[PDB]
């Protein structure tokens, strides 16, 4: 599990393996007093680009616990068809509701 | 275009002599009242269509 | 089963066989690479054209598996009737709802 109060020590894999009702509360628990005599690798602010790379990670893990609640989505805009000779791409302006009941 | 296609038409047709002039007065001069430029036709691919 | 990345496979009883439910599908998950080593005897135009015929003999069958729902199809305008001696042909404006329960 991720320190939060650390500088090195988050990581892409703690941060995908916790799940996204659990980054609430592991952070929200987390220490004011930063500590500052063993800092993160890449500087202050390259741990910050290395917290984003699992929550970007972590949203395709969530559209597999949703997978079975919306369809597959058909394409947004043209251009995109295998068969663009008798026919043309549509493009799904999308204002349809995806849901599984 | 007719509504009798089994009382087909290629020389006769069905339409009053006020048809198309009623065309003309709805394509030439009611559209452009609407355009202020901003209408233009199209040719149809009627296979794409 | 006619392959939609070479032209010289379209017929027209390839196509009517297919329902219209099923041509949706099979046009968007085609392979792009359009090939150019078979190519059509009525021209590439003219295999537009044999796949267009194959759509339309095929509204039919759509159409005869909703012969349960639809009405009698009405004499839209007048000239269509039998007995005009007395009574003229009428002309039903086909406003309708074509459901049957």
């Amino acid at each position: 599990a991720p320190q939060f109060h650390r500088p090195s020590t988050i990581t892409a894999d703690n941060v995908r393996a916790l799940g996204t009702r659990g980054l609430v509360l592991a952070t929200n628990n987390a220490q004011f007093i930063m500590d500052n005599s063993y800092p993160h690798p890449h500087g202050t602010q390259g741990a910050v680009r290395e917290f984003l790379r699992g929550q970007a990670a972590a949203l395709t893990d969530l559209g597999v616990t949703h997978a079975n609640n919306t369809f597959a989505p058909q394409p947004m805009f043209a251009g995109d068809a295998a068969a663009e000779w008798l026919r043309p791409s549509f493009g799904l302006k999308r204002t349809y509701s995806p849901f599984v009941v | 275009t007719q509504a009798r296609a089994a009382d087909a038409a290629d020389d006769r047709p069905h339409r009053p002599a006020d048809w198309t002039v009623h065309h003309k007065i709805y394509y030439y001069v009611l559209v452009p009242a609407f355009s202020r430029g901003r209408c233009c036709t199209a040719g149809v691919r009627f296979d794409r269509v």
